[PDB]
Protein backbone atom coordinates (compact mmCIF):
# COMPACT_ATOMS: atom_id res chain seq x y z
CA UNK A 1 0.00 0.00 0.00
CA UNK A 2 3.03 2.52 1.22
CA UNK A 3 6.84 1.51 0.74
CA UNK A 4 8.17 0.00 4.00
CA UNK A 5 10.90 2.66 3.83
CA UNK A 6 8.30 5.82 3.96
CA UNK A 7 7.28 4.12 7.12
CA UNK A 8 10.65 4.27 8.15
CA UNK A 9 11.68 7.37 7.28
CA UNK A 10 8.59 8.96 9.20
CA UNK A 11 9.36 6.97 12.49
CA UNK A 12 13.03 8.73 12.02
CA UNK A 13 12.22 12.20 12.13
CA UNK A 14 9.23 11.78 14.66
CA UNK A 15 11.33 10.10 17.03
CA UNK A 16 14.43 12.78 17.02
CA UNK A 17 12.33 15.59 16.69
CA UNK A 18 10.06 14.67 19.60
CA UNK A 19 12.85 13.48 21.96
CA UNK A 20 14.79 16.99 21.47
CA UNK A 21 11.70 18.24 22.43
CA UNK A 22 10.15 16.04 25.34
CA UNK A 23 13.88 16.20 26.76
CA UNK A 24 14.37 19.74 26.94
CA UNK A 25 11.07 20.65 28.06
CA UNK A 26 11.69 17.82 30.69
CA UNK A 27 14.23 20.34 32.12
CA UNK A 28 13.29 23.52 30.98
CA UNK A 29 9.24 24.07 31.17
CA UNK A 30 8.48 20.85 33.45
CA UNK A 31 4.52 21.95 33.37
CA UNK A 32 4.20 21.58 29.73
CA UNK A 33 6.00 17.84 29.84
CA UNK A 34 2.21 16.67 30.12
CA UNK A 35 0.56 18.17 27.27
CA UNK A 36 2.74 15.96 25.38
CA UNK A 37 1.18 12.35 26.40
CA UNK A 38 -2.19 11.25 25.32
CA UNK A 39 -4.81 11.49 28.00
CA UNK A 40 -5.25 7.88 28.91
CA UNK A 41 -1.40 7.54 28.73
CA UNK A 42 0.54 5.79 31.31
CA UNK A 43 4.23 5.43 32.60
CA UNK A 44 5.92 2.83 34.37
CA UNK A 45 9.15 4.53 36.45
CA UNK A 46 11.23 1.76 37.74
CA UNK A 47 8.59 -0.05 38.34
CA UNK A 48 5.89 2.07 39.31
CA UNK A 49 2.60 2.48 37.57
CA UNK A 50 1.46 6.34 37.11
CA UNK A 51 -1.97 5.94 34.79
CA UNK A 52 -3.47 9.58 33.15
CA UNK A 53 -2.28 12.41 32.30
CA UNK A 54 -3.69 14.12 35.43
CA UNK A 55 -1.47 12.19 37.38
CA UNK A 56 1.47 12.15 35.23
CA UNK A 57 1.09 15.97 35.91
CA UNK A 58 1.30 15.29 39.11
CA UNK A 59 4.33 13.02 38.98
CA UNK A 60 6.43 15.50 37.29
CA UNK A 61 5.68 18.36 39.33
CA UNK A 62 7.05 16.26 42.27
CA UNK A 63 10.07 14.59 40.87
CA UNK A 64 13.36 17.00 41.11
CA UNK A 65 14.84 19.39 38.53
CA UNK A 66 16.56 17.75 36.48
CA UNK A 67 19.17 18.01 33.62
CA UNK A 68 19.42 14.88 30.90
CA UNK A 69 22.11 13.93 28.44
CA UNK A 70 20.70 11.83 25.57
CA UNK A 71 23.50 9.44 23.89
CA UNK A 72 21.09 6.96 22.34
CA UNK A 73 17.97 7.39 20.27
CA UNK A 74 17.27 4.27 18.20
CA UNK A 75 13.20 4.59 16.54
CA UNK A 76 11.24 1.79 14.57
CA UNK A 77 7.51 1.92 13.08
CA UNK A 78 5.22 -0.54 14.56
CA UNK A 79 3.51 -3.14 13.20
CA UNK A 80 -0.63 -2.25 11.95
CA UNK A 81 -1.41 -5.96 13.19
CA UNK A 82 -0.05 -4.42 16.98
CA UNK A 83 -1.96 -0.78 16.25
CA UNK A 84 -4.64 -1.06 14.19
CA UNK A 85 -6.08 2.30 11.84
CA UNK A 86 -2.98 3.87 13.76
CA UNK A 87 0.29 4.88 12.94
CA UNK A 88 2.73 4.66 15.89
CA UNK A 89 6.50 4.19 16.48
CA UNK A 90 8.73 2.77 18.73
CA UNK A 91 11.57 4.89 20.34
CA UNK A 92 14.56 3.77 22.51
CA UNK A 93 16.80 6.33 24.66
CA UNK A 94 19.36 5.74 26.83
CA UNK A 95 21.30 8.53 28.65
CA UNK A 96 22.04 10.23 32.02
CA UNK A 97 20.73 12.61 33.98
CA UNK A 98 21.37 14.90 36.82
CA UNK A 99 18.14 15.14 39.51
CA UNK A 100 18.51 17.85 42.24
CA UNK A 101 19.65 16.36 45.59
CA UNK A 102 20.51 13.06 43.64
CA UNK A 103 23.72 11.81 42.54
CA UNK A 104 23.86 11.41 38.75
CA UNK A 105 22.57 8.04 37.22
CA UNK A 106 22.16 6.65 33.62
CA UNK A 107 18.90 5.28 32.65
CA UNK A 108 17.04 3.91 29.60
CA UNK A 109 13.83 4.53 28.52
CA UNK A 110 11.18 3.15 25.57
CA UNK A 111 7.75 4.65 24.49
CA UNK A 112 5.45 4.40 22.06
CA UNK A 113 4.38 7.05 20.13
CA UNK A 114 0.89 8.15 17.98
CA UNK A 115 0.19 10.34 15.72
CA UNK A 116 -2.21 12.47 15.90
CA UNK A 117 -3.80 14.08 12.48
CA UNK A 118 -4.78 17.87 13.14
CA UNK A 119 -5.88 20.96 10.76
CA UNK A 120 -2.09 22.00 10.71
CA UNK A 121 0.37 19.34 11.14
CA UNK A 122 0.24 15.80 12.71
CA UNK A 123 1.16 15.61 16.17
CA UNK A 124 2.78 12.78 17.77
CA UNK A 125 2.08 12.17 21.73
CA UNK A 126 3.29 9.24 24.06
CA UNK A 127 0.77 6.74 24.45
CA UNK A 128 2.71 4.52 26.44
CA UNK A 129 5.91 5.64 28.41
CA UNK A 130 8.48 3.19 30.40
CA UNK A 131 11.56 4.57 32.67
CA UNK A 132 14.18 2.43 34.91
CA UNK A 133 18.09 3.85 36.28
CA UNK A 134 20.59 1.50 35.39
CA UNK A 135 21.42 1.18 38.75
CA UNK A 136 17.87 1.52 40.07
CA UNK A 137 17.87 -1.46 43.08
CA UNK A 138 21.24 0.87 45.02
CA UNK B 1 12.35 22.49 45.46
CA UNK B 2 11.80 18.91 45.70
CA UNK B 3 14.97 16.19 45.69
CA UNK B 4 13.01 12.21 47.06
CA UNK B 5 13.04 10.14 43.67
CA UNK B 6 9.93 7.45 44.61
CA UNK B 7 11.18 3.95 45.64
CA UNK B 8 12.38 1.87 43.04
CA UNK B 9 11.27 -1.23 42.61
CA UNK B 10 11.87 -4.52 40.37
CA UNK B 11 9.86 -5.77 37.69
CA UNK B 12 6.16 -4.89 36.98
CA UNK B 13 3.78 -7.13 35.39
CA UNK B 14 0.43 -5.51 36.25
CA UNK B 15 -1.68 -8.68 36.35
CA UNK B 16 -1.00 -12.39 37.45
CA UNK B 17 -2.31 -13.42 34.26
CA UNK B 18 0.26 -11.29 31.80
CA UNK B 19 2.92 -12.18 34.46
CA UNK B 20 2.63 -16.03 33.50
CA UNK B 21 2.22 -15.24 29.77
CA UNK B 22 4.84 -13.24 29.72
CA UNK B 23 7.60 -15.23 32.14
CA UNK B 24 6.75 -18.23 30.50
CA UNK B 25 7.55 -16.74 26.66
CA UNK B 26 11.11 -15.69 27.76
CA UNK B 27 11.77 -19.03 28.90
CA UNK B 28 10.61 -20.36 25.82
CA UNK B 29 12.48 -17.54 23.73
CA UNK B 30 15.72 -17.80 25.80
CA UNK B 31 16.30 -21.77 25.59
CA UNK B 32 16.26 -21.04 22.02
CA UNK B 33 18.18 -17.76 21.46
CA UNK B 34 20.75 -19.50 24.22
CA UNK B 35 20.55 -22.97 22.12
CA UNK B 36 23.70 -22.76 19.67
CA UNK B 37 20.96 -22.09 16.60
CA UNK B 38 18.38 -19.55 16.59
CA UNK B 39 16.61 -20.43 13.82
CA UNK B 40 13.76 -21.93 16.42
CA UNK B 41 12.56 -18.29 16.52
CA UNK B 42 11.30 -18.17 13.10
CA UNK B 43 8.16 -19.14 14.74
CA UNK B 44 8.09 -16.59 17.18
CA UNK B 45 8.83 -13.54 14.98
CA UNK B 46 6.17 -12.09 12.84
CA UNK B 47 6.39 -11.97 8.97
CA UNK B 48 6.64 -8.82 8.75
CA UNK B 49 8.96 -7.70 11.95
CA UNK B 50 11.49 -5.27 12.56
CA UNK B 51 14.61 -5.66 14.63
CA UNK B 52 17.34 -3.09 15.76
CA UNK B 53 20.60 -3.16 17.83
CA UNK B 54 22.05 -0.08 19.97
CA UNK B 55 24.83 -0.07 21.90
CA UNK B 56 26.62 2.63 24.25
CA UNK B 57 28.09 6.11 22.19
CA UNK B 58 31.82 5.55 22.53
CA UNK B 59 36.85 -1.93 22.38
CA UNK B 60 35.00 -5.30 23.75
CA UNK B 61 31.77 -4.59 22.48
CA UNK B 62 33.40 -4.73 18.53
CA UNK B 63 31.27 -7.67 17.21
CA UNK B 64 28.39 -4.89 17.81
CA UNK B 65 29.85 -2.43 16.23
CA UNK B 66 29.02 -2.65 12.78
CA UNK B 67 24.97 -3.17 13.11
CA UNK B 68 24.03 -0.75 15.94
CA UNK B 69 22.07 2.22 15.15
CA UNK B 70 22.04 5.60 16.55
CA UNK B 71 19.64 7.70 14.69
CA UNK B 72 21.14 10.64 16.92
CA UNK B 73 24.48 10.46 15.80
CA UNK B 74 23.87 8.66 12.17
CA UNK B 75 22.13 11.03 10.13
CA UNK B 76 21.76 9.70 7.05
CA UNK B 77 18.61 8.16 6.27
CA UNK B 78 19.75 5.21 3.32
CA UNK B 79 21.69 4.11 5.97
CA UNK B 80 19.27 4.67 9.06
CA UNK B 81 17.10 2.13 6.82
CA UNK B 82 19.75 -0.29 6.18
CA UNK B 83 20.58 -0.85 9.65
CA UNK B 84 17.09 -1.92 10.46
CA UNK B 85 16.24 -5.56 10.21
CA UNK B 86 13.03 -6.30 8.61
CA UNK B 87 11.00 -9.62 7.84
CA UNK B 88 11.52 -12.59 10.36
CA UNK B 89 14.23 -14.14 7.63
CA UNK B 90 16.67 -10.55 7.88
CA UNK B 91 16.17 -10.55 11.75
CA UNK B 92 16.92 -13.75 12.94
CA UNK B 93 19.52 -14.47 10.34
CA UNK B 94 20.78 -11.41 11.85
CA UNK B 95 20.41 -12.67 15.79
CA UNK B 96 22.30 -15.89 14.65
CA UNK B 97 25.31 -13.76 13.50
CA UNK B 98 25.36 -12.21 16.99
CA UNK B 99 27.73 -13.51 20.03
CA UNK B 100 26.38 -17.19 21.47
CA UNK B 101 25.15 -16.26 25.01
CA UNK B 102 23.58 -17.59 28.43
CA UNK B 103 21.27 -15.70 29.39
CA UNK B 104 20.08 -15.12 33.52
CA UNK B 105 16.43 -15.81 32.37
CA UNK B 106 15.12 -15.63 36.14
CA UNK B 107 16.97 -12.48 37.38
CA UNK B 108 15.15 -10.28 34.27
CA UNK B 109 13.60 -7.00 35.86
CA UNK B 110 10.58 -6.84 33.49
CA UNK B 111 8.75 -4.15 32.59
CA UNK B 112 4.87 -4.75 31.19
CA UNK B 113 3.93 -1.31 29.84
CA UNK B 114 1.19 -1.17 27.12
CA UNK B 115 -1.80 -3.87 26.71
CA UNK B 116 -4.86 -3.80 24.77
CA UNK B 117 -5.96 -6.84 22.57
CA UNK B 118 -3.67 -6.77 19.70
CA UNK B 119 -0.68 -5.41 21.64
CA UNK B 120 1.75 -6.15 24.65
CA UNK B 121 4.81 -3.85 25.02
CA UNK B 122 7.37 -5.17 27.34
CA UNK B 123 11.34 -4.55 28.44
CA UNK B 124 13.46 -6.78 29.66
CA UNK B 125 16.60 -6.10 31.70
CA UNK B 126 19.44 -8.32 32.54
CA UNK B 127 22.40 -9.90 32.04
CA UNK B 128 24.31 -12.62 29.68
CA UNK B 129 27.84 -14.57 29.16
CA UNK B 130 29.45 -14.82 25.74
CA UNK B 131 29.94 -18.33 25.52
CA UNK B 132 32.36 -18.49 22.47
CA UNK B 133 34.81 -16.54 20.49
CA UNK B 134 37.15 -13.88 21.18
CA UNK B 135 34.90 -11.80 24.43
CA UNK B 136 34.10 -16.01 26.26
CA UNK B 137 33.39 -15.42 29.72
CA UNK B 138 32.65 -11.80 29.34
CA UNK B 139 29.44 -10.43 30.84
CA UNK B 140 27.05 -8.09 28.93
CA UNK B 141 24.22 -6.32 30.63
CA UNK B 142 20.91 -5.42 27.96
CA UNK B 143 17.75 -3.85 28.15
CA UNK B 144 15.59 -5.81 25.42
CA UNK B 145 12.08 -4.05 24.22
CA UNK B 146 9.79 -6.49 22.72
CA UNK B 147 6.27 -5.80 21.10
CA UNK B 148 4.35 -8.63 20.58
CA UNK B 149 0.67 -9.76 19.36
CA UNK B 150 -1.27 -12.57 20.13
CA UNK B 151 0.15 -15.81 18.68
CA UNK B 152 -2.46 -18.06 16.40
CA UNK B 153 -1.70 -20.91 19.15
CA UNK B 154 -2.06 -19.19 22.33
CA UNK B 155 0.93 -17.26 22.87
CA UNK B 156 3.11 -14.59 21.44
CA UNK B 157 4.04 -13.51 17.85
CA UNK B 158 6.84 -10.98 17.64
CA UNK B 159 6.18 -7.93 15.85
CA UNK B 160 9.46 -5.26 17.40
CA UNK B 161 12.30 -6.23 19.39
CA UNK B 162 14.95 -3.01 19.95
CA UNK B 163 17.70 -4.71 21.44
CA UNK B 164 20.66 -2.23 24.01
CA UNK B 165 23.50 -4.04 24.80
CA UNK B 166 26.12 -2.65 27.29
CA UNK B 167 29.37 -3.97 29.53
CA UNK B 168 27.57 -4.86 32.90
CA UNK B 169 29.11 -2.28 35.59
CA UNK B 170 31.68 -3.18 38.42
CA UNK B 171 28.68 -3.50 40.56
CA UNK B 172 26.65 -5.70 38.60
CA UNK B 173 29.74 -7.78 37.93
CA UNK B 174 30.33 -8.02 41.53
CA UNK B 175 26.50 -8.90 42.19
CA UNK B 176 26.37 -11.25 39.50
CA UNK B 177 29.14 -13.41 40.60
CA UNK B 178 28.92 -13.38 44.47
CA UNK B 179 28.38 -16.33 46.40
CA UNK B 180 29.62 -15.96 49.72
CA UNK B 181 29.09 -18.12 53.01
CA UNK B 182 25.97 -18.08 54.95
CA UNK B 183 26.55 -15.43 57.76
CA UNK B 184 23.79 -14.51 60.68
Amino acid sequence: SVDFKTYVDQACRAAEEFVNVYYTTMDKRRRLLSRLYMGTATLVWNGNAVSGQESLSEFFEMLPSSEFQISVVDCQPVHDEATPSQTTVLVVICGSVKFEGNKQRDFNQNFILTAQASPSNTVWKIASDCFRFQDWAS
Amino acid sequence: APTTLPPCKGSYFGTENLKSLVLHFLQQYYAIYDSGDRQGLLDAYHDGACCSLSIPFISSLAEYFKDSRNVKKLKDPTLRFRLLKHTRLNVVAFLNELPKTQHDVNSFVVDISAQTSTLLCFSVNGVFKEVDGKSRDSLRAFTRTFIAVPASNSGLCIVNDELFVRNASSEEIQRAFAMPAPTP
